[PDB]
């Protein structure tokens, strides 16, 4: 019931730490979001936040973040960030810098260059090797259907048949 | 993936997420985390909420957009989020997927979708009731 | 941008878009298109809702999935689809957009914003009492 | 019975026609919804669907789609799709051939060819013109905020302040 309030999902408590700090040396909810958000990614909460995990079918890992400002309703985001470690941190240079919501890719890796932000590989020996072992497994589990060879069974390319 | 949910002293709020995505998931794919509504929300006049879990089958029912709506409506933060996981559990009963609400005042909620895997969801929560931040549970339906 | 809705006879629904965007867009900019109860949305035990405009607006609204909650709860078609704008209006007075309903017995309508610009919006329909694609029209509140 | 029923945005009578056509065919809701979108991708419809429109601030046309199942609920949805013409073709094989909801970027591009789509310049001599003429106005319009130099006069690249 009393104000400030932070809540965030999981029991990443860093985050929620970082977040209240913030919160406690004047700085926005806006400030708060990021800074908890921004722990996860360098603190990699759970493998699925940050570079270094969850390696799509290519060995690459690409970042989803976003951030909301309930006041305006302003919103910054970024799908399929490349390159770049502190996607939350570009979400949020979209909000401020732009008057669009959400950018993308390859494109949205341009962009956060622009704002200052370093373009370096996302990968780890540790996500590098979860790839490789999931391709000797012969790419299971996947997210494929209605395909062939049997996606079930095989790795790709994969064809409609 | 992390969501995350603030209400400053001054009653503003804002919400936010941040995630690598699923593992194995196809090049170039998107899931519920930066779209609006979908993994989180934030309105000043009716309370915010973030969702994680499967984004796929999650950015098919706005969850957190939903979850604000109810709250809007003045459901109980806990109500408005348990009613979000009902609606999703009748598509999908297998889903994979927790949401967290919370209103204007400081009250806040949460709830998930039970699977033999999944029972409980843990979150953190830091008030000024509380001077660290505490680890709350809730037993999935 | 084109957002079109579709109800088979057997009473399935359907919704799309597509779109190339705003013109000089921010490289790798997405709209609201893409996003589901933003750009379309579609649901068989409600009905479905498209809309078209400023997508970087619209898509923090999310008015194609409020427009079928509305129509899920009774709403006429119409109805909800100003109830829609009206929310946005709330906001962003200046907002370019406009949205289209229909419910699951086939009754549809429509909203946009009134802008010195904008002050009437035209959707086509087809039916088995229309033979002819006809275009309705629709003046902005 | 007023069933069945199309509706959609602008007086695209060409598109609401295929969408008719479709369903006429014994053609599915879905059947029908992809007929009337790529009916405007092809046709370019007000220069606000397909290629050849639109040009970002690189000159390059970027297209965006969706289509949506009423009765499961599946949606399968192209963002930032590159050098591909049929965009809600691209999406429908998504909703197909996945069990994802969203691919975007250069990434989407490839998906695409695998489905058996063809890779393609999107720009034509009109939208290369609608460009040139607007670097001409010194980018104006332009979606930038708060950055260097001032975007309400100059063009890019810019800078945070
Ligand atoms: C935010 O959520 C909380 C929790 O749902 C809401 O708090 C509840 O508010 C109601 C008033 O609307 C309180 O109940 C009423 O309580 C008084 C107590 O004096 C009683 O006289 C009434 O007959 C009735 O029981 C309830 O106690 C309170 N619950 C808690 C846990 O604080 C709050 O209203 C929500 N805020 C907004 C803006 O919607
Ligand atoms: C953050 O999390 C990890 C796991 O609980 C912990 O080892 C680490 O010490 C925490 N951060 C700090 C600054 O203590
Ligand atoms: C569809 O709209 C009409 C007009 O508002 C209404 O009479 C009808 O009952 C609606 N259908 C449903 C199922 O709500
Ligand atoms: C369909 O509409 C377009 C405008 O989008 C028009 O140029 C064309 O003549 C119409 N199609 C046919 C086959 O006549």
């Amino acid at each position: 019931s009393p104000l400030p309030l932070v809540v965030n999902t999981w029991p990443f408590k860093n985050a929620t730490e970082a977040a209240w700090r913030a919160l406690a040396s004047g700085g926005s909810a806006l400030d708060a979001v990021e800074s908890g958000c921004a722990m996860c990614e360098r603190e990699q909460c759970d493998g699925s936040v940050g570079f270094g995990g969850s390696p799509d079918e290519l060995g690459e890992t690409t970042l989803d973040a976003m951030i909301m400002d309930g006041t305006t309703m302003d919103v910054g985001a970024v799908g399929d960030l490349r390159r770049i470690k502190n996607a939350i941190g570009v979400a949020r240079k979209v909000l401020e810098h732009t008057t669009h919501t959400l950018l993308v890719g390859e494109s949205a890796t341009t962009f956060a260059q622009s704002m200052g932000f370093i373009n370096e590989d996302l990968s780890t020996s540790a996500s590098q090797a979860l790839h490789s072992d999931w391709l000797a497994r012969n790419c299971q589990p996947n997210y494929w259907r209605n395909v062939i060879p049997d996606p079930s069974k095989y790795c790709g390319p994969y064809k409609p048949p | 993936t992390i969501g995350m949910v603030v209400i400053h002293k001054t009653g503003h709020i804002a919400a936010g997420t941040s995630t690598n995505g699923i593992k194995f998931k196809i090049h170039g794919r998107v899931g519920d985390s930066p779209i609006p509504g979908a993994g989180a929300y934030a309105d000043d006049t009716a309370g915010a909420a973030a969702a994680t879990g499967n984004g796929d089958i999650l950015m098919r029912f706005l969850p957190s957009y939903q979850a604000v709506e109810y709250m809007r409506r003045g459901e109980d933060p806990t109500i408005a989020c348990q009613k979000v996981i009902s609606r999703i559990q009748k598509h999908f009963p297998e889903f994979f997927g927790a949401v967290i609400c919370a209103n204007v005042t400081g009250s806040y909620g949460a709830a998930c979708n039970k699977l033999s895997t999944f029972t409980q969801f843990s979150f953190m929560v830091y008030n000024s009731e509380k001077n660290q931040p505490t680890e709350e549970k809730v037993d999935c339906i």
